[PDB]
Order: structure tokens, then sequence, then C-alpha cells
RNA sequence: CAAGUCUGGGCUAAGUGGUAAAGGAUGUGGCGCCGCGAAGACAGCCAGGAUGUUGGCUUAGAAGCAGCCAUCAUUUAAAGA
């Protein structure tokens, strides 16, 4: 449906592909290129996603419930400026300390909320990069 | 005839029959337009409040299993229920009625033992008699 | 499984006889003769029509589908048989009616002036866009074909006769 | 053109007969095996097939569909970034 993005890391750019377009999208864009530039704001960029909604006329919707899959990883995670052949070097690796309660930001919605969930979800374009990572010595049965 | 284990752990695991107990069992489908009701995949890590599979594999022949009496609520057998939070809190949690949100949601099967019908309109519809039983302690014979 | 060949049709308007190679259907619309094999018994039922078969061997099968959707086919027939689209895309080409005859204009030295033969009518309601009214089954998606024939429908340029989808264009 | 339009059973629709092979083929008839199926198979058709997402790597952008590639991981009737 109806979404696209406004990005990176602060000083948001609406340039050719990235807010200009907002013709037969939402268009009241004098304020509101700024009740979003407080919720892309005072963050860091790693992905920082935008969520936008449809309406029968011209304004005023949300705008995002977590940033996660490459964000809470290329922070101190994983050490993953995961350099091109996009590693099976260990580019950077690490444990589950940076990955699994770093956000629990994660629980807004990706439909399973209990912590083998969207910590392991976020995992997926972090962990099994090619160093698939660790979440434990592997739990011992018994 | 593998019987495959498609239908062995999802043959109920014998539960929800044994399971908050295994009757009040009712009506409404395994699906139709996916937009709406909703705690659909968030029913906190499972969906252990919902169901997942198989008309032809359990009801048709599953059995008589486990109970409580008779039946009838609107009509009979094709596509039923999972939970332990039934009549009035089956209804502050899912389901709301007629037509529904997404399109109007249609139709199921119940018995539990409280002697009568149809599970939708009086029973199922927010039906506050947990709020309305304050209104009991000086009714229907006191001076 | 689950043939084409021993459903039973349907009724309610329209006649039905057996000569012993042919099937004459005459319901409302018109009549429908159908040259039939002379094998396969086609009995007639109540309100129904079945056809069965006197081996059950690759050579008598074949036979059977064909003669029961023939018989089917003119029973739709004399209840609504026509149909085909014909949207004429592409931007000089317009089609119009005169007479009882379609004259057609798709980028020629000319207009092409198709007329309709017996059993088969033509229609050009708004004229990007022309129907084929018929009775039979089988002539009424031939007129439409041999309309649709003389222009193109490319295969690089949404230009052209076109019954429905298609985007094709290679470039 | 002398003597069977002889008698029973089946095959072939090519005028094969009345021919030339590797090789091919849902021609056709017959004998087998094996897979899946009335706790419901194979056709169809009815319904749904995602999120965070843009996967990372390259990048006016590839956001499955320009790609070289880690192609995840949950979830779940069921859905491959
Ligand atoms: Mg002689
Ligand atoms: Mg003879
Ligand atoms: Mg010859
Ligand atoms: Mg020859
Ligand atoms: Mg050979
Ligand atoms: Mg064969």
């Amino acid at each position: 449906a109806v979404v696209k993005l406004q990005l990176p890391a602060g000083k948001a750019t609406p340039a050719p592909p990235v807010g200009p377009a907002l013709g037969q999208h939402g268009a009241n864009i004098m304020e509101f290129v700024k009740a979003f530039n407080a919720a892309t704001a005072n963050m860091g960029d790693a992905i920082v996603p935008v969520e936008i909604t449809i309406y029968a006329d011209r304004s005023f919707t949300f705008v995002t419930k977590t940033p996660p899959a490459s964000y809470l990883i290329r922070k101190a995670a994983g050490l993953e400026k995961g350099a091109h052949k996009p590693g099976r070097e260990k580019v950077g690796r690490i444990t589950w300390e940076q990955v699994l309660e770093i956000a629990k930001q994660k629980m807004p919605d990706l439909n399973t909320t209990d912590l083998e969930a969207a910590a392991r979800m976020i995992a997926g374009s972090a962990r099994s990069m090619g160093v698939e990572v660790v979440g434990a010595p592997e739990v011992k049965d018994a | 005839m593998p019987n495959k284990r498609n239908v062995e752990l999802l043959a109920t695991l014998k539960e929800n029959l044994e399971r908050a107990q295994g009757s009040f069992f009712l009506v409404n489908y395994q699906g139709l337009p996916a937009k709406e009701t909703h705690a659909l995949r968030q029913a906190l890590k499972q969906n252990g409040a919902r169901l997942f599979v198989a008309k032809n594999t359990l009801i048709r022949l599953a059995l008589k299993e486990l109970g409580l009496p008779e039946l009838d609520g609107l009509q009979g057998p094709s596509a039923v229920y999972e939970d332990p939070v039934a009549a009035a809190k089956t209804l502050v949690q899912f389901a709301k009625s007629n037509p529904k949100g997404i399109p109007q949601v249609k139709s199921g099967l119940l018995q539990g033992q409280i002697l009568t019908a149809k599970d939708v309109e009086a029973l199922a519809e927010l039906p506050t008699m947990d709020e309305l039983r304050a209104e009991l302690v000086g009714v229907l014979q006191a001076p | 499984s689950r043939i084409g060949r021993l459903p039973i049709p349907v009724p309610k308007g329209v006649s039905v006889e057996v000569a012993p190679g042919r099937v004459k259907v005459k319901g409302p619309k018109g009549e429908l003769e159908v040259p039939v094999s002379p094998e396969m018994r086609v009995v007639v039922e109540e309100g129904v029509v079945r056809v069965e078969r006197p081996s059950d061997e690759r050579r008598h099968k074949s036979l059977h589908g064909l003669t029961r959707t023939l018989i089917a086919n003119a029973v739709k027939g004399v209840s609504e048989g026509y149909s085909k689209e014909l949207l004429i895309k592409g931007i000089g080409y317009r089609a119009r009616l005169v007479g009882r005859a379609l004259e057609l204009t798709v980028g020629f030295s000319h207009p092409v002036v198709v007329e309709p033969p017996e059993g088969i009518t033509f229609e050009v309601p708004e004229p990007t866009r022309v129907r084929v009214s018929g009775i039979d089954k089988q002539k009424v998606g031939q007129v439409a074909a041999n309309i649709r024939a003389i222009r193109k429908p490319s295969a690089y340029h949404e230009k052209g006769i076109y019954y429905a989808g298609e985007p094709v264009r290679l470039k």
C-alpha cells in the first residue's frame, strides 16, 4: 500500500526521491517536515524504519514502532561493518548481549514477543551473516 | 497410509478437550479475509488461544472425547475453536459480532451446560452480567 | 478422474430430438443440429440428457467427452450463445457499423468491410470495442477470430485488434 | 489366375503391409511393479502467500524480478527477504 521512507541519521533530506514526491501521496508538507523530524531525530543511523499510512484526506498519521534488523547490529554489536563478501571471516563476532535485549524495542510488532522471538529475528541479517554468531555454547541437553 | 505427523501432534495433542475444560466448545472457522480480527499470531508467544489445522483430520473421526452436555447454538459441524476464557470473556478479548470488523464472520456449533441456543446475540456481545450481578442483591422478592 | 464425458446437462425451454446420428436441439433462440457419432447412445431423460459409450477403450473415450460438450454447447446456444469482446487498442484505430455490416479502420489505405454471415450479429457500442452476437458457439468464435486476424495485435506496440489480456510487447 | 470372399481367437488405422538406421514419441493393445488417495488424493476453481524489509554486499535505486551473494530468523492452517 502507501509506504516509503525519510532518513538517514539526523538533518532529514527530502531529496528527489524522499519527500518532494508527496503529491498524490499525503500533501500537507510545511508543518509535517517537522512532526516526523523529532521521530527520527537524535537516534543515530543504522536503518531507522518509516511507517506511513493511508487516508480519506490529506494528513496526520503514525511514524514507527521499532528500527531493527541492521540497527542494533551496527551500533556496537557484532562489530558489523560487515565488509564485502559479506563475511565468512568474523567481520565481527558477539553473543546475544547487544542483540537480545538491546531492543526489547522489538516487542511492539513482529507477532512473537517472548525473547527467542524478535531477538533471533534480528539475528537474521546479523547472526547468520556468514559467521552464524552464537546464542550460547549450545545448551548442553542432558 | 502415513497418516502424516501433520495429523499426529495436531490431532488435538489431546488438548483443549482436556485443557481449559474441553467443553463449552463452539462456532467459527479455520479462516477468512486475513486483515482484522486479531491476537491472530499475537497471543503472547504461541497461538495457544486460537488453533492450527485440519477439519477432515480430527472432527470427522477424532471421537466423542471428553465432553460436557449436549449442543446446538445455531447449527452443526464444519469448523471450531480453542480457549479458557469462555462466554463472558470469550467476547471482551475476541470475535466481537454482527457482522464483525472484517466482512461478517460466519458459523459453527457449541455444547456447554446452560440449556440453549445461538451463542452470538445474548451471550456474546460484551455482556456484562459480571457488572450487572450487583443488581440481584435485593431483586425478585424483597420488601 | 472426473470425466467431462458422463455428467448430465440441462432443461427448461429447449427441445431435444435423437436421430441415430444427429441430435436436433431447437430452443428459444433458434435451432441447432448437432452432427454426432452413431456409436454412443444419447439417451434423453427428465430435464437432463446423458451420453454413454459402447466400450471403455482409449479411442471410444475421446469421442465421448467431445459429443457431450458438443450437445451441451448447443443448449447454452439456444440461450445466450454470443460472446467475444474485441477491444480495438491503438491510435488511429476505430470500428463502426454500417448496414448489418462492420467497417473497421486499423491503418490501411482503406477501411475493411466485414459482413456478418447468418446467425451472427455485430455490435459496436463505444467504437473501440465490438461484440459478436452469436447463436452457435463455433461460428461465433470464428467470426471473432477473423475480425481479430485483420489487425495485428503486435508485439512491440499496443495497437491492433485484441481479445483480452496480453501486453506482450517485445521491445 | 487353377483352388476358401473357409472356421474360430486376438492385433494394426499406417495403404503399415507394399521399409532403411541411430535416435525420438500421453499412437495403440496387453503383463507387470512402485508412489499418493473416501481421516480424502491428481485437474481445476474458492481463500490467503506476509513482516522489521530496503537482506547484506554494490548503490541517482534493485526494495525477489540488473545483479555478485551471506538467502535469514521467527513465526505458523501456510507464506521463498
Ligand atoms: Mg477363380
Ligand atoms: Mg472371411
Ligand atoms: Mg502401400
Ligand atoms: Mg509403403
Ligand atoms: Mg527403434
Ligand atoms: Mg500404454
